[PDB]
């Protein structure tokens, strides 16, 4: 049984670590997209600082 | 220090300007109703007296 526990929540966890992953590539698209519009002038500074956290 | 955009900075000074345009028409309109000279010269008589 804690074999199979521990190769189950394995499993899980590098799953939830690659959706973690997919998170941090889109948060970066989205940081990316704010950068350029902040070298524009569109958005203010409070929103590159809102992307950056 | 770019803490608001500079998008934001020309819409604001786009409403000073016209605003600016407002109240330099309301104030040609105020240098209106004192009748100035149009060009010096000898002036007759005021058809147009007090009152009327």
């Amino acid at each position: 049984a804690s074999v199979a526990t521990a190769y189950l929540t394995l499993k899980a966890d590098q799953a939830q670590l690659q959706l973690t992953k997919d998170t941090l590539g889109t948060y970066q698209k989205s940081f990316d997209l704010t950068q350029r519009s902040y070298d524009v002038g569109v958005a203010s500074a409070l929103d590159l600082r809102q992307a950056q956290t | 220090d770019q803490a608001v955009s500079k998008q934001q900075y020309a819409d604001a000074n786009a409403a000073y300007l016209q605003s600016k345009a407002a109240v330099e028409q309301a104030r040609i309109n105020l240098r209106y109703t004192k009748v100035l000279s149009p060009i010096s010269g000898r002036i007759g008589r005021s058809a147009v007296t007090e009152g009327a």
